């Protein structure tokens, strides 16, 4: 039986902190290989590191794999966790058929994948909800701590996005932002975010 | 990364952009959302033939080789379950399997389900301009299907990748419907003094992938082809 299983739900870990991705396999072959791949939001599949069955624990760059042969468990760990490290990660198994060794006709056995979204630690939180005017409108939630969850809208008429990390390479200033809008004429920017848990210090502009 | 939209019961072509040093066997993988990637087949370059996984119908997948280094996978009798990201892959001397780019396929029963995005650019709030001293500008495209979209910010005739952020994946205007249109939002943040300069030009550009010239459209409205849709704004004097 040849199989690979990744049980992990999407994991969120802050920058500069370590995260571990669990992958366990079942294989009948005496010698084999384990691969880890990184799938970017652009759907680009990138190789990371390879763990040999009889090889020692593989560590290359910022990637490290903890290999337990008896437990049949490989665990990828990203130590630095940059913002560009946000991707869905996959665990693959080299699958033999011929008994004499691996062939170029052989394939990878993929796990379900585990998505990783890193949280930038916000230096100076300034939570507020601003109302933007269109060219012819939208409420905006920005400058909030990354420890804050964004719950999606309860009303089907109103739409709420998730947090988005903006980075100005000049000012070296990073910010989280969310966007909420509705087709309702009288809908207001005070009520919109009610379902989400938000800081009590959240600022609102004087309406006009 | 390429986007292809095709109706059911038709054919589709998937191009492999992978650069292969030693060409022996070209593997084809399919990745569907919420599922594990799996190899559908591989091509034997020397013998020029297709080796299909068990359970697959012969003739469904065909890889054409127009040039020496060129490989294209052709699909027959498209169904909505053929939708997904298609990769081409090959082993290398390093004992690594390289996957060239990728292409997302979307198969729909009714070609009437494809809609171009309606883009709108929203001027920054004067409150944030005063309070934060930085002005945040928001562009959002709505009512577009399929998911394939590329949003780009253009300032003064030049593209700016800095100070901009876009949602990883679009929303669903109608969560109840599977073929429902998508909504996407993006953000651009600049200094207040830069925003308050009326000479500065801000344009939100959205690339959409629609029907082609070969696709037949008998409908009354405008043909939802591959289209560029932009919304622009100018700086405020204040």
């Amino acid at each position: 039986a040849q199989k690979v299983t990744q049980a992990q739900s999407s994991v969120s870990m802050p920058v500069r902190k370590a995260v571990t991705l669990n992958c366990l396999y079942e294989t009948s072959w005496w010698s084999y290989y384990i691969f880890w791949y990184k799938q970017l939001p652009s759907k680009e599949m990138i190789f990371l590191i390879r763990q040999g069955s009889d090889e020692q624990n593989a560590k290359s760059g910022r990637y490290s794999v903890n290999f337990k042969k008896a437990a049949k468990s490989v665990a990828l760990t990203i130590s630095a966790l940059q913002l560009e490290d946000s991707a869905k990660y996959f665990c693959a198994l080299g699958d033999q058929i011929l008994y004499w060794g691996l062939s170029h006709t052989d394939k990878l056995i993929f796990g379900k994948g585990t998505r990783v979204t890193v949280e930038p630690n916000i230096q100076n939180p300034d939570p507020a909800v601003y109302q933007l005017r269109d060219s012819k409108s939208v409420c905006l939630f920005t400058d909030f701590d990354s420890q804050t969850n964004v719950s999606q809208s309860k009303d089907s008429d109103v739409y709420i996005t998730d947090k988005c990390v903006l980075d100005m390479r000049s000012m070296d200033f990073k910010s989280n932002s969310a966007v909420a809008w509705s087709n309702k004429s009288d809908f207001a920017c005070a009520n919109a975010f009610n379902n989400s848990i938000i800081p009590e210090d959240t600022f609102f502009p004087s309406p006009e | 990364t390429k986007s292809v939209t095709r109706p059911t019961r038709s054919s589709a072509e998937i191009t492999c952009d992978l650069t292969v040093i030693n060409a022996f066997y070209i593997h084809w993988y399919l990745h569907q959302e919420g599922k594990a990637p799996q190899r559908l087949l591989y091509y034997d370059v020397s013998n020029s033939k297709d080796v299909l996984e068990s359970g697959l119908s012969p003739g469904k997948y065909y890889t054409h080789t127009p040039r020496r280094w060129s490989w294209i996978l052709i699909l027959r009798n498209l169904i909505e379950n053929d939708s997904g990201v298609y990769y081409c892959a090959t082993w290398d001397r390093n004992n690594k399997k390289l996957f060239g780019s990728g292409t997302t396929l979307v198969v729909t029963e009714d070609l009437k389900n494809v809609f171009p995005p309606e883009v709108a650019v929203f001027e920054p709030s004067e409150a944030e301009i005063s309070h934060t001293q930085k002005a945040t500008l928001v562009c959002l495209a709505t009512g577009f299907y399929p998911d394939h979209v590329e949003l780009s910010w253009w300032v003064n005739g030049k593209e700016v990748h800095s100070g901009v952020c876009t949602d990883p994946q679009p929303l669903k205007e109608q969560p109840a419907l599977n073929d429902s249109r998508y909504a996407l939002s993006s953000r651009l943040r600049v200094s207040a003094t830069f925003w308050q300069n009326p000479r500065n030009h801000f344009r939100c550009q959205v690339q959409f992938y629609g029907l082609s010239e070969n696709d037949e459209w008998t409908q009354d409205r405008a043909k939802p082809v591959t289209q560029i849709v932009s919304a622009e704004a100018w700086g405020r004097a204040d």
